[PDB]
């Protein structure tokens, strides 16, 4: 088909990223995936992850059942009101709406009904892989529905096959910086806020998406500091915050590279400047705030932000401390899965932890390149998606826990080794220095565990004489 | 009943589960086993997220990888590199075939694709691939997992008659979607206690049991039927089918081996286990053994202690045909009714139901159906707990899947004690949320600033 | 000992109710029970049941494990606000407090602990079989008590061996009479509820328990009339209301005659007129209110205690006929226990069944005089507790439920015959119009339920050929 | 532990039960049995209530009926006449007569009112009553049973010892209060599967297990432990005694019939578990079956999964010292610290535990001990559930009494399986009760307010 030739040239446009260090490599986070021997997530996967925590947006699947069914209410976002985003909602396509190429009429009534049912803000249409193979196309039922119901509904073209989670989140970003971004003004500062000697500045945090509500730890010294968060990209996130985007003066990169798309084309469009950052750790907290200083140009706002960290820097070393003996010296093997492994390293260094990070030829040149930076040039990659070469790997380097994706818990618990959940499915929150305190308190909780002499000791009857 | 059939464009909090999930739980039901799904990887990952959720133990389980080229221009070849690669790896016992609505929608013939792969790779001939045509846009999850044991049947028993009876004590036990490891444990338990031997078809309670394996690592199934115990379904003396929806999984195993079978739907209630137990003694030889007569006993019990409370119970009840109509009978024994009843797709079975109706739909249906009839109660997967706490009513949870209950996956509500417990929980659930006569505050009242 | 002959000429004095119609009778009620063949509760048991829905006051049970260990949180009474009579309250007794004599002790520091943790208007002091045979006076430690700590004690002088469950109550109301009626004024009528052409008029309500919040079915009924209910005894009381309860102008008698004393007492030293009647059923509740209007000499009420009838019955009647005919002809057996059953009697005349009741030699003389008043004065009772009797009698009369207490649930439920409870632990309310509806629900449930046919059914294996 | 011994005068919201009542359960776990209190009407009433509210079974439980007059000018006669009574209507196979606290007080001498029966009433010499000394100011309702059972053996079981072995696969098992009758039931199907033979003692998985028995009315215990099986507790060739309370009667068994013995706790856990196993696979020279080599393996997964929540919880326990015990070690193998522990009476056994020390005390005093340790969860009966309520945390119901509970009278907690459904349902709790980070509001925020 002709229709598909064009489709793979967008592909490739996203793939080339000009802002990021590994632009002239051979992307090895979206290459060709080896049959009967792949683990990942597919592209609708990643859009959905990325648009999900827009709370009060009707999120609509386009295609049949194996696509949202298998994957609804599994967010480990938080929201602080509506929750319109935790329905399932999918066009369910039957076999006669895929024969009789009744897929687009479907659609149209399926937002049609959203509109009528729950009067949202807005309608994101996900795409998958039977409407895109099929003549199907989304964009035109979205804009002939939008205009007909007089709500907008914004396409998400982003069909599994086109690549892995991590070119979804790219496709997420895009369909926000077109159809959203810079569709409506900010609101003005609220009535009563008005602190007097702070200066307000307006700012956006791209890639924090408030997994177990960890970003309200963060939140509240933002606040402190006088910085109005226009829109959290997009942990507790309303359709309104996003289309104000435009207007943010700084722009912070949380803990991620696949919307790296939308901090640059922010700058080139508005001229807003933006910086990478972390929230996990106290260094990186008090980097991320330093930085977000060093960018306003407000020497006020400077001596704010170190007088913050040095009242919330002597807080959390005071209640570290009692727990400092526990956790010196464990041994850490942290996995790589693309599920963004790299940003809670930096929080294990603040515990005197010896970390042995590795991964595989699949992974993203940036979880090669931070191996590279920590392990060292020589490092040796897994390469297969084999569970049992990371389980010796465990063994090898004397490893007391495991610390990679939720996908990989079962081999740890099986394999009778001590894991950390760090995935985008946890209930713990590990952002800003609140953060760090339930870190060591659920590295104590497995580590300290009485369950792995139980599970490695045998039988009583299999015992030798 | 009669079928109230999908209308609405928008399926608003899905009930539905894919046909390709549940093949893959019928092919997991098979010892040292692989389930191959032949569509992109996304559709597999949401299969393993939604499994390893539920049963919470780690759960094989590949894809072909279909990519954009491969999409459009075909991908045979993609499924005969996956099955040389799983065939390599880790050397299965047995590889499930089942196609996506990605490959059905190109028109990729499964008989043509595993057929180039028997002439390129003649080292791997002894292992056995199960072929199952499950796209996602057609049936359901429970229909799915009963089209798998139809091919699994078609391709692990050979093609006989003249040996019905060669091993005397052994029964067939045609199992379906719903059959938790707890509700197999009872089935293999109960048929053993006659001096039986039973052959589970297929056996979830040997992989997906909840239980820690003797090796640090495993790549496929650590248990369940082997293919060696399954080419001995010819040999049986009788096969028992449980669950409605594997009537076309029966037909194919009567035709094939010669076997005589006698039918139930879910073993749960009164009449159901009464029935169960019949036949067994009837085929044994051997009386019912004193341990189930107690248990009779101990069941009439649990319904003279909770009719007070489950008589005239109205409920809601969102679960796949052979649930509904297994919960409806244990329901219809105590007086309970059910108001409101929401399957994920049709089923024959329902037409022979003394519903009224019975909705095709989703959790948005049940909540609008649970409050028009005035529901008290609903019995539904985690998904369904949403829906509970808007209307302002327990919910019991049952089906898959269950995310948010830690042991939920091997729940046995088969059997005389297994009904029982359905009916305490039933019991407790209304107690609980029960709010009694509201205090009246007198206008005269000699009450201290309350 | 001479202590205790004393102690037996107020329990004769208890028993000789002039009042009642039945005092020159051989008191079956109060007769010495067989051993070995007994079924029946201690006077401890009655005196709670009687005084424990005073929810706001600290019941404490002076005594050893037995009495209270075994009978806490056991009252279907409801309350609107306070729950400290559901706070389990007790001695305790050790071997060497009976031995060394040290439960006087014990108790008085029992009071103390009670007013200084849990600060109640009052504290009710209630003795059981032990403490009563060592002497202990109870009296003068109360006394002792209500002084030193400046909240009123009230001793309920009530073990467990003086005689029935009956006798309880009669020492509850003696125990109200003597220290807790008469001591404190009504409070002035509520700002606001004043209510032109109403005059407000103050009545009793002597025992009604409101079990299972029930009298907030018939509450409501006199609050529309203008009757202030100066009292509930006991069901949803404080102990400032029963201090006022000697300036009623009416008091009714609520399905009870071992509270006859109280109304006698009331109307011998107060003037106050009383009546007895029910709130079951509806015949019941209108006599109930037409008695009121009667005797408060109000024309004016009068005509709107007809109009309430009116209302009331034109809607309950509408809302029964519905029912009339799945209940009517329906055969039913009552079993009088000494709980009250004769009350519920009227509520079932209310829907069309012959009911066949039936009391035993140990049961009290009205419960026969009803017997004799609806089946025949050549009836035959039953006499001794066998429960085999009992169930010999619903199928000689074809019964297809039996109605009696809790007591006898398992006789009927083991039986294989539907049984309806009208016990003080129930959790359905039966009280007025509006409970007439719950009555019919609760016999259909039980009535019209598969599960009998279930279990008289035999075994698919123990059916011959 | 270091027990912290009653101190004051108020028992607020009592944890204790009268021993009375559980010598009573004693005596109910014996075929065609009546217990008989010697006391006022109102202690008989009030525990037939507390019975019959927990099992939801009818409970036969009679009085001598000691009135005023009777207490003052002694009540011998009534135990005579009861006595006499009891063996005309019921015939009965075997009578318990216990104390109350008011006959104990008056000096009621069991051993002479006894005599006085058999010496006036000799149509009933071969009626056994067994006397067992419990007044209600002492002890407890586990302690007063354990003393039943101590009486039981010293009545119905003879004097001997050149027997032991006479019957190669019987082993008596020493029952505690806190074994439900699915407790029971595990004990003596995990005994048969090792070709051994349970005499449990007693047995109230036959009386109080809650079955509808053939008759209409049965006026004593449906079933249990017959004193002809009983008097053959000479012939075993082992006793396991099962809960640490029982040592008086597991000694008292011991020189009475010479019959060896291995002691253990509440089955619970991991370590509890395989040692029982072990003993019966010793005791009977056969392995330990597949099935339970099974559940071990079942049970270690359910630890690896529940790890996350267990793993440093904060518990309360309000219970007898056998379930302290038994819950703190399957609780300890979890990581799980118990931060208030509450016991109705003291106990030997509690002197030699890893807790810092135990409270002997009321439900007001574990409201008190958890707050103060921050618990995250309480485990106690019906009546813990205001106490918790008060807390702010939830209940596991546990003991007795369980009126608020349908079916929980029977729950089997013992073994791997049921010591896999208690990690189960503790981690349920905490995970439906766990409130996460709180929604922090911006006051910068662009939300609309409306
Ligand atoms: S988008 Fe494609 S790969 Fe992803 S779940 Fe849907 S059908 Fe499967
Ligand atoms: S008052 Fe007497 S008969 Fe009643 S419970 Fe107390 S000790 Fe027993
Ligand atoms: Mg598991
Ligand atoms: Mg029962």
């Amino acid at each position: 088909h002709h229709h598909h030739h064009m489709k793979a040239k967008d592909i490739a446009e996203l793939l080339d990223e000009p802002a990021c260090s590994h632009n002239k490599k051979e992307k090895s986070g979206c290459a060709k995936p080896k049959p009967g021997a792949t683990d990942g997530g597919c592209s609708f996967d990643g859009a959905q992850i990325a648009l999900l925590p827009v709370a009060d947006v009707a999120h609509i699947v386009h295609g049949p059942i194996a696509c949202a069914g298998s994957s609804w209410d599994n967010r480990g976002t938080r929201s602080s009101g509506p929750d319109l985003y935790r329905i399932g909602m999918t066009t369910d396509l039957t076999e006669n709406d895929v024969i009789m190429g009744r897929a687009e009429k479907r659609l149209f009534h399926a937002i049609r009904q959203a509109v009528e049912s729950y009067s949202p803000p807005a309608v994101f249409v996900y795409n998958t892989c039977v409407p895109a193979l099929i003549g199907d196309d989304v964009d035109a039922v979205c804009k002939a529905a939008a205009e007909r119901f007089g709500t907008p509904v914004i396409p998400v073209d982003s069909a599994g096959f086109y690549g892995t989670k991590n070119l979804g989140n790219r496709i997420a970003g895009e369909a926000m910086l077109k159809y959203v971004i810079g569709t409506r003004e900010p609101d003005p500062l609220p009535v009563g806020s008005e602190r007097p000697g702070i200066r307000v500045h307006d700012v956006n945090l791209i890639g924090e998406y408030n997994i177990a509500g960890e970003f309200w730890h963060v939140l509240p010294l933002l606040d402190e500091l006088g910085l109005r968060v226009l829109c959290t990209l997009a942990g507790d996130a309303r359709y309104r915050e996003v289309q104000t985007m435009h207007r943010a003066e700084v722009n912070m990169m949380v803990c991620s590279k696949a919307m790296l798309n939308v901090a640059r084309k922010l700058q080139e469009t508005y001229g807003t400047p933006w910086f990478e950052g972390s929230f996990y750790g106290i260094t990186d907290t008090s980097q991320a705030l330093r930085d977000f200083a060093r960018l306003l140009d407000d020497p006020d706002l400077t001596a704010r932000t170190e007088a913050l960290i040095a009242r919330e820097e002597a807080k959390v070393r005071a209640a570290l401390e009692p727990w400092r003996a526990r956790l010196e010296g464990k041994r850490v093997l942290l996995y790589t899965g693309g599920v963004k492994s790299w940003s809670v390293v930096s929080a294990l260094q603040d515990l005197g932890m010896k970390v042995v990070a590795t991964g595989t030829k699949k992974s993203t040149e940036e979880d090669k390149a931070r191996i590279r930076e920590l392990m060292g040039d020589d490092v040796k990659m897994l390469d297969e998606g084999n569970a049992r070469v990371l389980l010796k790997t465990v063994d090898e380097y004397q490893a007391d826990i495991l610390i990679a994706g939720g996908r990989n818990m079962y081999t740890a618990l099986k394999g009778r080794v001590p894991f950390l959940d760090i995935n985008q499915e946890r209930e713990f929150g590990y952002a800003g220095y609140d953060g760090m305190l339930e870190l060591v308190r659920q590295l104590c909780i497995t580590l300290e565990c009485p369950v792995w002499e139980a599970v490695r000791r045998p039988a009583p009857w299999d015992i030798p004489a | 009943a009669e079928i109230i059939n999908r209308n609405k464009a928008l399926a608003v909090s899905p009930l539905k589960a894919s046909q390709t999930m549940g093949a893959a739980l019928a092919i997991l039901g098979l010892a040292r086993s692989m389930p191959l799904f032949h569509g992109s990887q996304g559709c597999t990952a949401f299969a393993k997220v939604f499994f390893v959720r539920h049963f919470r133990e780690p759960v094989p389980l590949q894809t072909t990888a279909m990519d954009q080229v491969s999409s459009v221009m075909g991908a045979d070849e993609n499924v005969v590199e996956a099955l040389k690669t799983i065939c390599e790896r880790q050397n299965p016992s047995v590889i499930g075939l089942l196609t996506t609505g990605l490959s059905e929608t190109q028109g990729c013939d499964l008989h043509t694709a595993l057929h180039e792969f028997r002439t390129q790779y003649e080292e791997y001939k002894d292992v056995p691939i199960v072929p199952v045509n499950t796209p996602d846009f057609s049936g359901c999850f429970e229909s799915g997992f009963a089209a798998a044991v139809k091919a699994i049947v078609e391709t692990l028993v050979p093609e006989r008659r003249d040996q019905v009876g060669k091993r005397p004590r052994q029964v067939n036990v045609l199992c379906s979607a719903n059959l938790t490891p707890g509700d197999l444990e009872y089935i293999a338990e109960s048929i053993e206690s006659f001096g039986l031997r039973p052959l589970l078809i297929p056996d979830l309670s040997g992989s997906l049991d909840g239980h820690l394996d003797e090796n640090r690592f495993n790549a496929l199934t650590t248990g369940g039927l082997s293919v060696a115990e399954l080419a001995t379904a010819g040999q049986s003396v009788a096969t028992l089918v449980v669950g409605q929806s594997l009537a076309g999984a029966a037909d194919a195993l009567a035709e094939r081996t010669g076997v005589p079978d006698r039918r139930f739907g879910m073993l749960y209630g009164l009449d159901a286990v009464d029935a169960w137990l019949m036949a067994l003694a009837e085929i044994s030889g051997n009386p019912v053994p004193d341990r189930y007569k107690r248990q009779r006993a101990q069941l009439q019990d649990a319904m003279l202690d909770t009719h007070f409370m489950l008589s005239s119970a109205r409920t809601a009840i969102a679960a796949d045909p052979d649930l509904l109509l297994g919960f409806d009978a244990l329901l219809r024994s105590m007086g309970a009714h059910t108001v409101a009843a929401v399957v994920p797709a049709r089923a024959a079975a329902l037409v022979d139901s003394p519903l009224p109706s019975v909705r095709v739909g989703d959790l948005e249906d049940l909540e609008h159906a649970a409050r028009a009839g005035q529901a008290q109660l609903v019995i539904g997967n985690s998904h369904a707990l949403a829906s509970a706490r808007r209307l302002g009513v327990p919910l019991l949870r049952a089906g898959f899947p269950q995310y948010d209950l830690l042991g939920g996956f091997q729940r046995c509500w088969s059997g005389y004690r297994g009904s029982s417990q359905v009916l305490f929980d039933l019991a407790n659930l209304l107690v609980e949320h029960h709010q009694g006569i509201q205090p009246y505050h007198s206008i005269y009242a000699q009450k201290p600033a309350t």
